[PDB]
DNA sequence: CACGTATGCTATAATGTGGCAGTCTGACGCGG
DNA sequence: TCCGCGTCAGACTCGTAGGATTATAGCATACGTGA
């Protein structure tokens, strides 16, 4: 028979009523007073229109069904707010709705990074001005040869123009010979590989050991201060809360457990060999 | 003879002399777009077809329309030059003219309201370079012939679709250019069904009452008629003897007065004649007789007025009463034969369901379109739609042509579109290849196999570029307002530019040129392929289709072909092969008139080859008059035996044209297996150009149309004396018989000077001749980077010894000398292109200064302070190119790094590095830099000091042109002025400016002097906007990518020496890799002294079977013997007497040598700048089959006083001491494969890793550990080692605790097992829990 | 994920749940105006369409092509086949210690031996550089032992041929056919980026020197140098396990 | 073929001679190639189950 | 209040869809 | 059971190179969080 959830759906509109002028009036009037029935009948007789409407918004964002769905949901709002004392049709109301529905829904599920509508109806006449420059330059026009036309600034056309990007699928062929996709090539930021992280756990164990070199009290309040022993990363004046209590003495203190330590670097062997990195 | 050949000559061994000299080998590409552009008059080709076959397109209503007027092409924005750096497509613009023309509604046709006119652009197409290139994103790219099945019919059989029956179904199918498919095919049961697009299987007759056939007609067209009389009471019947043929008699046939066949006899040739001579028409039969056959026209009883038995229906003995006593004595059935007239549309018909014409249209329509309740108008218009309208189906010409030839036809050229004839002819000639006549066409024959070039594609896309404008047209026509609305409103420039491009580089066929080499740019234009979108894929491809066949012959060649997958399908174009005109392939052939073998050549099609009967070239000519011997060895039908004088037709023009370019160069190919034949022209082409362009000692003659035809060198387009030479340029003065009389006549080259290849290797011209001196027209004046006055020079020749050594030569393993190391002859050159990008990140823009920060005053030392590297610069991996910073944004200094930095100090400002610094393991020299800006931020200094160099240098180069052409201009001024008024010195008295001050009596040279006066001037004020176009391109900034600031792009240049790792190769297939540079002292030698280059392994030749390498070993000895002997009487400084005896005696010593070079022509000076070049090797050429035999090589090796063996008394290096017995010693032309070993090598401890497998990534690209496969880790079960395969499938790849805790343990010494498990499972168990289904770990 | 290029990447997965909750958040809004069946008929429909196409696209009908006329990936195929989780990222896996390169041929080499590049076995036996250098007290932390190997100073050399020794390695060639596919040997340092092989087990990989490449692999554990030296190594495996003759033998 | 190849290596094949040497060249090389899965994936089959 | 993001409304009549695929092959089940 | 239509497989490592097009109107009233 028929197994096309297409071919399905459009069979079921071809079987619902096709309205005359005073035929809509007397239906709307009754619609807008709630009959029910009355605002089923309007919208299932004019799926046809809406069918119709979708075929020229098709292949710009989503599917020719999921067009006619949004579609659908602008004569529904058509028929909630359609006025029958006005002698005008109700056809003519109604494709100014569906054309709408169906343009601000490819807006929000065209692109996967969602666009909020200001952001993109700028864009929209950063390019249709791009259209009339092109034909009579017979050149793409630059970013400036945009905001000359326009009078307007020169990075919001190249940040208009920085949100107009296409997004390369990670499970992408490459040239011709499905070989590989970029995700058996493209790297893991977060983590470093063993070597990235030995060097931290073998850096912060030398100082560990330069820390247990040093004096009790010059210890005490140069990693407290740094937050390399204690639980919060202090400052000079703040070292004063646990004992220390001063503000010369724990800078000239600091500085002193700094100085001792700069020698167990150059005897060590790091100081300008490890002043590169 | 010409001067470039006058300096070095090639001896050749020719036999066959060419009446066909070899073509442009650059044939096709160029003339397949040039029919692209071509805007023809009516003839509609390329774009003007694309708008008149799309156009006129007029609104859904039909009240308004738009009209295709006139196209044009400007000239390029960008030329090649500049294109090739930027770094964008080399188009020209596309300014199309178009009409908007309204009717009146309520009026009839009111088409004189609005002829709105105006031009138009829509898209850059990309133009083709005089190389055949396309120039995209600034790379020259090339685009493959396609190689397709040719539209119209064709008839098939699978021969056993059920082998249950193991009944050959024969099938047919109409193939358009555009359209639907139609599909004829037989069952088990022989009933003729339709398949439109292969869909449904529909009854055969479905189709022809959908043509309005009434069941009568349809059997009138198919079967013939058997005429039944009534006559009294006996029942008779009309004969054609020529019916019960191979039948059997059923009754007792007998006539007016004669029994000639008894019951149950079969009824021969003698019987048929004895009936046929009698004039039999009628005989008595049985009534039993008509009990089966079918009953042709409907018959009415004329009493009552009813069917009485309707029209095909199997007749019986009580219908035929019925029909005997309505009132029809003369009765009309079918005339149905198992043997030769098959009854199937009868047996078809019974299965059909259908009834008439509308409603055959309507299970044709329910067929496509299911679900849709059908009217009148949708199932007629979805059938008219589908063959029989001018816009959905179009056969083209080369459709109908085949279609037509197919069908053995009236017409050639025809209609687009199936008529009603066409189809019921298709259906016959399948029922008559069902019958036993007709033969099945197959698809490898090149009679089907049709080549589409460049220009016939670039018109298909050009075409869908339009098929997309045409929907945004007619939709905003007819709602939109008629008036106000422009038509450029409505066109849209972007889906043609965006269909073009999706072609100029996705597609299978847009790829990047390969030019490591000559051969390679060239044979790969003459690349012909079947895969890519419109033919076939590895997938889907069969065998026979990749199997030479016999049609290639001339055409295509059988050895050149990758060895990969993609083997049969891929090929090149043989040597003197070209395209028919209208698609198929043809071959030149020499015609035989009257037993004469006449010089009038004529190009065969795939077709006509099979037709006459075609003798080889080995035959031999008789000097004009035939062949020599009565009978030749020729070829036809696919077949090949000998035939006598009368009987041949045509003849082979070369004995070149079965191979291609690829082969054409191998000498001795003939003593070669196709198999290593092969192998080697696919590495004949991988053969990476050398330091020095060293020519072929052992060559065929190919070479110098390669090199030249190739486009690399620069030949000279008017003959006369070089003005200047360079290394930068050329100039050259025409001689007055060449010169054009307006211009000046001083020709301009700006040679190629080194820079960058596709693969990264070197490409230069240098100049091939002296200051001053006389050139000829069409002379090679610079060599390209493989070319040496003019041939070919792919590798280097060396004298080479085949013997084992130690095993250094174990596996086809090569051991070659450090003399050729010290040479540098083998080393190459690799410029390297690598780029610094500014760019605009969330947290700010970044830019390129000196200052870096975490940096020693070691990296900034080759910096200046705008932060580039100077040109000249030696740079290693580590040290910084161009340096580069990018913003640093909210950073977490760790407690452990603010302390560091509080320390040593230096707290990096608020600016993330990211300098572009030599790749690890890259070393080389800085020879330019070039610096790309957006039209905005200001520039570096050094930007600015390039600006200042490219502005002087181009206000000198424009100078040097203008004075140089003023010198030129005036100098035929002066000889003009000369005629008429004689005055020498007293006009040379004042300056130059004032000579157009002074003329000429009324004559033709006065007018000449205006025209140079005018001319002069033009150039004048011609020079000021030359200077405006270099000036501005200079100040323009660059257009980049958004986010891109500013880019800096470093030329680096390495000289990679040869080193063991090293692949080379012959010309024979013969592989091999350096295991060894041995030692000048190791050297094996020969009495004399002089060691040997290359020790090759023997054991690579028996099992290999091409020989052609030694007969090139020995040649290239022969070739040297004779260098060697030139070498010492030139050394001696004898006489140009005693070298011209002795080098006539050289050129003249072959059988029937083709060149006859005579020495008395050339002049003494002549003779010592050609010997010069003879000291290194007389060169020698080979053709291919015509090439040198045993009895010339043998006596070659005589003139050089060298042993008729081959063999010389070798001794060993190390020791002194001789080997046990000779060894072939000689020279062969190697090869440097670009399959260097510096770009293979690889090691992985720790490095990056995947981003979900979170295993490492793969290649030295990317830096990647080795993949340990399935089958690599059964090998280490297979073993028992349980760790080894634990410790690869878990600490070396995913396992991330163990991974770094190994690494911490191995530091610590303890190699230990500390496993956990892999990522990539635990990524497994929650991907199949997504696809709803509980997988846990269910524990202990 | 965000490029280098500015440009972003997604799954295709992302791109079919994006078509799901559209499709099902469309059914929530139609079930709260209490729309008529026919339409809440086409939103079921496409809902399933959507779930089928999530769970396996190519199956029920036309799989939904995306942005290169291509189709969408989908679940399924994440654990279908050959491209799926199984086969191709968890049995066959890339591996660290591991190096390739061109191998030519090693006539000087006893049967146990095997020609290693410097430069190779110097990146490959990375941690066992660092580790030997704390031992001797020539590097006091691993960011000073790195550098002491970027500087490929001469002491260095030293000690990377003082771990080698002692040391096998696996080589491995493609394709890996039966065991001896792979076979472990002692590796002698050789300045070139050549690997060099025996002559008699050329035979046991089909090692042909017309430009062959084979996989090095270091075995880190103490195991796998055992596992190594008793069953991989080239001298305990001389007779092939099909037939009891020997594999190793001249031509 | 009927009639076969008559010269050798040494004596020189003539222009056919090869021709003919190429059917049986690149069907034989053809088979080197595509057959070669055939055969490896009788590997894979077998090892599964043993 | 404001900037960014969203929801909203407009009235001649208009009311059933529709660019490629190229056919691969030998094997083994699963509804009529 | 035969026909037929569907579903499922189809060697292993290496390489090269990056990547693409379109289009959704002007305007005002509105809802949400920081200052
Ligand atoms: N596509 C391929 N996949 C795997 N291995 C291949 C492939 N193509 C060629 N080879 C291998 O490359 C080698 C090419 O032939 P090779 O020169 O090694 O022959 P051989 O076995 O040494 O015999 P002979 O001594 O007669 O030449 C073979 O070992 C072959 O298995």
């Amino acid at each position: 028979r028929v197994l096309d959830a297409t071919q399905l759906y459009l069979g079921e509109i071809g079987y619902s009523p096709l309205l005359t002028a005073e035929e809509e009036v007397y239906f709307a009037r009754r619609a807008l007073r709630g009959d029910v029935a009355s605002r089923r009948r309007m919208i299932e007789s004019n799926l046809r229109l809406v069918v119709k409407i979708a075929r020229r918004y098709g292949n710009r964002g989503l599917a020719l069904l999921d067009l006619i769905e949004e579609g659908n949901l602008g004569l529904i709002r058509a028929v909630e707010k359609f006025d029958p004392e006005r002698g005008f049709r109700f056809s003519t109301y109604a494709t100014w709705w569906i054309r709408q529905t169906i343009e601000r829904a490819i807006m929000n599920q065209t692109r996967t990074i969602r666009l909020p509508i200001h952001i993109v109806k700028e864009l929209n006449v950063y390019l249709r001005t791009a259209r009339e420059l092109s034909h009579k330059l017979d050149h793409e026009p630059s970013a400036e040869e945009i905001a000359e036309q326009l009078d307007k600034p020169v990075d919001d056309v190249s940040r208009m123009l920085r949100l107009n990007e296409r997004i390369t699928s990670v499970d992408t062929p490459l040239g011709g010979d499905s070989e590989k996709a970029l995700l058996d090539i493209l790297a893991d930021e977060k983590e470093n590989g063993p070597e990235d992280t030995t060097q931290d756990d073998d850096m912060k164990q030398s100082i560990v050991k330069w820390l247990f070199e040093l004096n009790a009290k010059q210890r005490e309040v140069l990693a407290r201060r740094f937050g390399l022993l204690g639980y919060e990363a202090a400052t000079l004046e703040d070292v004063g809360r646990e004992i220390g209590l001063t503000r010369e003495r724990v800078r000239q203190i600091q500085v002193e457990g700094l100085r001792r330590l700069r020698e167990i670097l150059q005897t060590q062997g790091l100081n300008i060999e490890a002043l590169f990195l | 003879y010409s001067y470039t050949e006058k300096k070095r000559i090639r001896k050749d061994f020719g036999k066959r002399p060419q009446v066909l000299d070899v073509p442009y080998l650059l044939s096709i590409q160029l003339d397949s777009f040039q029919k692209f552009i071509e805007q023809d008059p009516e003839g509609q080709y390329g774009l003007e077809a694309a708008f008149r076959s799309v156009f006129p397109i007029q609104s859904y209503s039909g009240n308004s329309e738009l009209q295709y007027v006139s196209y044009r092409l400007g000239e390029p924005v960008f030329d090649v030059q500049e294109c090739q750096i930027r770094g964008v497509t080399y188009s020209a613009p596309l300014r199309v003219k178009l009409r908007l023309v309204i009717y009146e509604r309520e009026a009839p046709e009111g088409t004189v309201k609005d002829i709105k006119e105006q031009e138009v652009y829509m898209g850059e197409i990309p133009l083709m370079t005089d190389n055949g290139t396309f120039v995209i994103n600034g790379t020259e790219r090339v685009i493959v012939s396609q190689l397709h099945r040719s539209p119209g019919v064709f008839f098939d059989s699978d021969k056993g679709k059920t082998h249950s029956s193991g009944k050959v179904l024969y099938n047919a199918r109409i193939i358009p250019y555009r359209g639907s498919w139609l599909d004829f095919e037989f069952d088990p049961k022989d009933n003729l069904f339709v398949r439109i697009d292969r869909r449904r299987k529909l009854p055969a007759t479905i189709i022809l009452r959908a043509l309005n056939y009434t069941t009568e007609q349809i059997l009138d067209l198919f079967f013939e008629k058997v005429i039944f009389e009534i006559r009294d009471n006996k029942l008779q019947m009309e004969l054609v003897p020529e019916r019960l043929r191979g039948e059997t008699a059923s009754f007792d046939i007998e006539a007016n007065g004669k029994v000639y066949v008894e019951k149950g006899r079969r009824i021969t040739a003698r019987h048929i004649r004895q009936l046929e001579k009698d004039d039999v028409k009628l005989i008595e039969v049985p009534v039993e007789y008509i009990a089966g056959k079918v009953v042709a026209k409907d018959y009415i009883d004329e009493s009552t007025g009813e069917l009485i038995c309707a029209a095909n229906m199997e007749l019986s003995l009580d219908l035929l009463a019925k029909l005997s006593q309505s009132g029809h004595k003369r009765i009309e059935t079918l005339f149905t034969n198992d043997l030769d007239h098959g009854p199937y549309i009868s047996e078809t018909l019974r299965v059909d369901p259908t009834n008439d014409r509308l409603s055959a249209l309507v299970e044709i329509y329910r067929m496509m379109r299911p679900g849709e309740p059908p009217t009148r108008e949708a199932a007629e218009s979805l059938f008219e739609n589908l063959f029989f309208s001018e816009d959905r189906y179009d056969l083209s010409a080369v459709g109908r042509m085949k279609f037509n030839r197919s069908l053995l036809r009236e017409e050639i050229e025809g209609s687009g579109i199936l008529s009603k004839d066409d189809i019921i002819d298709v259906m016959k000639k399948l029922i008559d290849i069902r019958n036993g006549k007709g033969e099945v066409d197959d698809i490898d024959h090149l009679g089907n196999r049709r080549i589409r070039s460049v220009g016939e594609m670039a018109e298909n896309q050009f075409r869908v570029g339009l098929v997309r404008v045409e929907r945004a047209v007619k939709e905003r026509l007819s709602l939109g307002d008629l008036d106000t609305l422009m038509p450029q409103d409505m066109i849209n420039a972007k889906p043609i530019s965006a269909a073009v491009k999706e072609f100029f580089g996705s597609s299978q066929l847009s790829q990047f040129m390969d030019q490591n080499n000559p051969l390679s740019e060239i044979t790969h234009k003459r690349r012909i392929s079947a895969l890519g979108p419109g033919g076939l894929t590895r997938e889907r491809a069969g065998f026979e289709v990749r199997d030479v066949h016999p049609t290639h012959y001339g055409r295509v060649c059988p050895i050149e072909t990758p060895e990969g997958p993609n083997i049969g399908l891929i090929n090149s174009l043989s040597v003197y092969a070209q395209t028919n005109e209208y698609g198929f392939l043809e071959t030149p052939y020499r015609k035989v008139t009257d037993g004469v073998v006449t010089d009038e050549i004529h190009y065969l099609s795939a077709i006509e080859e099979g037709n006459y009967v075609i003798a080889q070239a080995n035959s031999n000519l008789d000097e004009e008059g035939h062949f020599v011997e009565d009978l030749v060895t020729c070829r036809s039908k696919g077949e090949s035996s000998l035939f006598s004088r009368d009987q041949v037709d045509y003849m082979d023009v070369s004995t070149q044209q079965v191979v291609s370019v690829g082969a054409s160069l191998i000498p001795f190919l003939e003593h070669d297996d196709a198999n290593r034949a092969l192998m080697g022209a696919n590495m004949q082409r991988q053969a990476v150009p050398t330091l020095r362009a060293d020519k072929p000692l052992v060559g065929t003659g190919m070479e110098r149309a390669v090199a030249v035809d190739s486009g690399v060198t620069a030949v000279a387009k008017r003959g006369g004396v070089v003005q200047y030479v360079d290394a930068s340029r050329i100039v050259i003065k025409v001689n007055e018989d060449e010169m054009y009389p307006g211009e000046a006549g001083i020709d301009i080259y700006n040679l190629t000077k080194y820079t960058r290849s596709n693969q990264n290797t070197c490409i230069n011209q240098m100049p091939c001749v002296s200051l001053g001196e006389p050139v000829e027209r069409g002379d090679v004046l610079a060599d390209g980077p493989s070319t040496d006055l003019g041939e070919l020079a792919l590798g280097q020749n060396m004298r080479v010894a085949f013997m084992p050594w130690n095993g250094y030569n174990f596996e086809d393993s090569i051991l070659v000398s450090e003399r050729v190391v010290q040479e540098d002859r083998f080393t190459t050159i690799h410029i390297q292109e690598l780029a610094c990008v500014s760019r605009d990140t969330k947290l700010g823009p970044e830019e390129i200064t000196a200052d870096i920060p975490n940096v020693g005053e070691a990296a900034l030392s080759k910096l200046d302070e705008s932060g580039i590297v100077y040109i000249g610069a030696e740079v290693t991996g580590g040290d910084i190119l161009v340096g580069k910073v990018t913003p640093k944004g909210e950073t977490q200094l760790t407690p452990e790094e603010k302390l560091l930095r509080a320390i040593f100090g230096e707290k990096a400002s608020d600016v993330k590095d990211s300098s572009l610094r030599v790749p690890n393991g890259v070393s080389g020299t800085v020879i330019d830099v070039q610096v790309f800006t957006r039209d905005g931020v200001e520039k570096d200094k050094r930007a600015l000091e390039i600006e200042e160099m490219q502005l002087k240098q181009a206000k000198k180069d424009l100078s040097e042109e203008l004075q140089i052409l003023e010198a030129g201009l005036f100098s035929r001024i002066r000889a003009v002025l000369v005629a008429g008024g004689v005055e020498a010195e007293k006009l040379d008295k004042l300056p130059r400016d004032r000579w157009l001050e002074l003329g000429l009596t009324d004559e033709e040279k006065q007018n000449q002097l205006e025209q140079l006066a005018e001319q002069y001037d033009e150039l004048k004020h011609e020079f000021e906007k030359k200077l405006e176009a270099k000036r501005r391109k200079i100040t323009q900034g660059d257009d980049l990518a958004p986010g891109v600031l500013k880019i800096v792009k470093v030329y680096l240049a390495v000289k990679r020496r040869i080193q063991p790792g090293d692949k080379m190769a012959g010309r024979h297939g013969n592989k091999g890799v350096i295991s060894k540079i041995n030692p000048i002292e190791d050297m094996p030698y020969d009495e004399n002294g002089t060691p040997v280059d290359i020790v090759l392994n023997p054991l690579g030749v028996p099992s290999r079977m091409n020989i052609g390498q030694i007969l090139e070993t020995h040649l290239g000895m022969a070739a040297k013997g004779i260098g060697d002997k030139i070498n010492a009487m030139l050394k001696q400084q004898q006489e140009v007497a005693k070298l011209r005896e002795f080098i006539q005696r050289a050129y003249d010593l072959g059988a029937d040598v083709r060149q006859k070079v005579d020495l008395s022509t050339f002049s003494d000076e002549e003779v010592m700048r050609l010997a010069e070049n003879l000291r290194k090797g007389m060169p020698i050429a080979t053709p291919v089959f015509d090439g040198a035999k045993e009895a010339e090589i043998k006596e070659l090796l005589k003139l050089g006083d060298l042993p008729t063996s081959g063999q010389i008394r070798l001794y060993d290096g190390r020791t002194g001491e001789q080997f046990e017995r000779p060894v072939t010693v000689g020279y062969m032309y190697m090869l440097k494969l670009n399959h260097l070993v510096d770009d293979k090598m690889h090691a992985r401890s720790t490095g990056s890793y995947s981003l979900v497998t979170q295993q490492p990534l793969g290649g030295k690209a990317q830096f990647g550990g080795q993949r340990f496969g399935e089958m690599e880790v059964w090998a280490l079960e297979a073993y028992g080692a349980a760790y080894t395969l634990q410790e690869m499938l878990t600490v070396k790849s995913d396992d991330v605790n163990g991974r770094t805790k190994m690494y911490k343990n191995i530091v610590d010494g303890n190699h230990q097992m500390e496993p956990g498990m892999p990522e990539s499972f635990n990524v497994l168990l929650k991907e199949i829990r997504s696809l709803g289904i509980n997988i846990e770990l269910e524990d202990e | 994920v965000p490029l280098d290029g500015g440009r972003f990447a997604t799954s295709d997965l992302n791109d079919l749940y994006r078509r799901v909750i559209n499709r099902n958040n469309r059914l929530k809004r139609l079930l709260d105006l209490a729309a008529p069946d026919i339409i809440v008929r086409n939103e079921k429909r496409m809902l399933q369409e959507a779930v089928d196409a999530l769970l396996d696209n190519g199956r029920r009908g036309r799989a939904i092509t995306g942005s290169n006329k291509r189709p969408l990936k989908s679940l399924a195929d994440m654990i279908k086949g050959k491209q799926g989780r199984f086969r191709q990222n968890l049995l066959g896996k890339r591996v660290d210690y591991s190096g390739r390169s061109v191998i030519t041929v090693g006539p000087y080499l006893r049967l146990h031996q095997c020609g290693l590049p410097k430069k190779m076995a110097l990146e490959l036996f990375k941690p066992f550089i660092y580790g030997k250098l704390e031992l001797r007290g020539l590097a006091t932390t691993i960011k000073a032992a790195k550098k002491m190997v970027e500087r490929e100073e001469a002491v260095v050399w030293d000690i990377l041929d003082e771990v080698i020794r002692e040391h096998p390695v696996l080589l491995n060639r493609a394709p890996t056919l039966h065991r001896l596919g792979i076979q472990a040997f002692e590796p002698v340092l050789i300045e070139g980026k050549a690997i060099q092989l025996h002559p008699l087990v050329c035979a046991a990989y089909n090692a042909d020197f017309d430009g062959d490449q084979m996989a090095v692999h270091v075995p880190l554990t103490l195991e796998a140098q055992l596992e190594a030296r008793a069953l991989m190594m080239s001298t305990n495996n001389i007779l092939s396990p099909a037939n009891g003759e020997p594999i190793i033998v001249p031509s | 073929i009927e009639t076969p190849i008559t010269a050798n290596f040494r004596e020189g094949l003539n222009v056919l001679q090869y021709f003919i040497s190429t059917h049986g060249a690149r069907k034989g090389l053809a088979d080197t190639a595509l057959k070669t899965a055939n055969s490896g994936y009788l590997t894979r089959r077998l090892v599964d189950v043993a």
